[PDB]
């Protein structure tokens, strides 16, 4: 029968401008509720939501993926590796009421694109057309990664999303943003110092800090640097794999490059599993609040 | 502005990288004690990007506020990883706090 086919369908006569408006709403609100999480803002959490809703994809049968906006069903919503994202869901329900035409899938991803651009990351082309799908399309819990693993679980977990080594190392640089919260996941601390602005700190920290493995209070082990940062097993594993390590060095050295691979990957991540007819509009590049005088 | 507010803004947005107490230890960022009245790039035994040194501006509540709005626009090449405070109150509230904390 072959896998399922998910054709992107533009929302009835909407266009860039209709979508630049959604961005602006999201963008502004990130400017407005800036107290969240000790002033980190809603940035990190929205980029994490973007990733989780997309990370359920399975290229073998094409199930999961951003398409269906199924994170909105309890099954998915309640997946334990999804702890803490309710905070991201709430932040956009308002905006959803404002624009009830956009699908759930189009909102969760546009949101991560806004947060990256709004935190000064690179521009991320984006496309619309995700369509909402019945409660039955909800992926079972468990398609998302474990933190407590090594380079090899990582390399393989990612072949399921169809990503290579360079794409996996680039994606991980997103670990420059936010931190881990012990109540959410058993780990605690930030990867770096600028938790809300997008740079390549992730990679300089990985290689310039002095990491020591230790146990947190949740009783898990993590790598702590004297400077107050932490690295999860899966992050550290990036410098123990000879092959991951040369991409990590590239990136610590050249932000533009990182910036270019990340954008290519992040978008590839968000569009996985979706077929765009040859008549759909070219991907959009949205303007920031800065670029609009704000 | 309010210096109780500025205080939480500083604890929330600057503290991860900077101390204000005297003798205070540099972190990612320099110890900010006696910032105001000094030239940019002078803290001792802290390594600054040449960019922070070569801009040499006296830190007065005014050039300081332009800086916080957008650290990379102000001192391109700076390595301080901050997006900036887009809100005047915030800027007021913080500076005022700093004014007082970095005496
Ligand atoms: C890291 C994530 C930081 C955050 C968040 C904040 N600061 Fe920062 N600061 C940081 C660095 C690494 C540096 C030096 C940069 C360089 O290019 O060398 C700075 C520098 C400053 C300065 C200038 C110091 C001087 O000229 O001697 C000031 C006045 C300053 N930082 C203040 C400041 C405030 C008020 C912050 C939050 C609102 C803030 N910093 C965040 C590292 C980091
Ligand atoms: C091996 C794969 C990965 C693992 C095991 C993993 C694990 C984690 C964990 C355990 C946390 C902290 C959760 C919390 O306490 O809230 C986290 C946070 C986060 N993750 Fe990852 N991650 C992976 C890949 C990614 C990717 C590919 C991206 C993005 C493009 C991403 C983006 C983020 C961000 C932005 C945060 C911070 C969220 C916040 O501040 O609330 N992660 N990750």
């Amino acid at each position: 029968t072959t896998p399922l086919v998910h054709v992107a369908s533009v929302e009835k006569g909407r266009s860039y401008e209709d979508f630049q408006k959604v961005y602006n709403a999201i963008a502004l609100k990130l400017r407005e509720d800036d107290e969240y999480d000790n002033y980190i803002g809603y940035g990190p959490v929205l980029v994490r939501l973007a990733w989780h809703i997309s990370g359920t994809w399975d290229k073998h049968d094409n199930t999961g993926g951003s398409y269906g906006g199924t994170y909105r069903f309890k099954k998915e919503f309640n997946d334990p590796s999804n702890a803490g994202l309710q905070n991201g869901f709430k932040f956009l329900e308002p905006i959803h009421k404002e624009f009830p035409w956009i699908s759930s899938g189009d909102l969760f991803s546009l949101g991560g694109v806004t947060a990256v651009q709004e935190m000064q990351g690179p521009k991320i082309p984006w496309r619309c057309g995700r369509v909402d799908t019945p409660e039955d399309t909800t992926p079972d819990n468990g398609r998302l990664p474990d933190a407590d693993k090594d380079a090899g679980y990582v390399r393989t977990f990612f072949q399921r999303l169809n990503m290579n080594d360079r794409e996996v190392v680039a994606l991980m640089g997103a670990h420059a943003l936010g931190k881990t919260h012990l109540k959410n996941s058993g780990y605690e601390g930030p990867w770096g110092a600028a938790n809300n602005v997008f740079t390549n700190e992730f990679y300089l920290n990985l290689l310039n800090e002095d990491w020591k493995l230790e146990k947190n209070d949740a009783n898990n082990e993590q790598w702590d640097s004297k400077s107050g940062y932490m690295m999860l097993p899966t992050d550290y594993s990036l410098i123990q794999d000879p092959k991951y390590l040369s991409i990590v060095k590239e990136y610590a050295n050249d932000q533009d490059k990182f910036f270019k691979d990340f954008s290519k990957a992040f978008e590839k991540l968000l569009e996985n599993g979706i077929t765009f007819p040859k008549d759909a509009p070219s991907p959009f590049i949205f303007k920031t609040l800065e670029e609009q005088g704000l | 502005g309010s210096a109780k507010k500025g205080a939480t803004l500083f604890k929330t947005r600057c503290l991860q990288c900077h101390t204000v107490e005297k003798g205070g230890p540099h972190k990612v960022g320099p110890n900010l004690h006696g910032i105001f009245g000094r030239h940019s790039g002078q803290a001792e035994g802290y390594s600054y990007t040449d960019a922070n040194i070569k801009k040499n501006v006296l830190w007065d509540e005014n050039n300081m506020s332009e800086y916080l709005t957008n650290p990379k626009k102000y001192i391109p090449g700076t390595k301080m990883a901050f997006g900036g405070l887009k809100k005047e109150k915030d800027r007021n509230d913080l500076i005022t706090y700093l004014k007082k904390a970095c005496e």
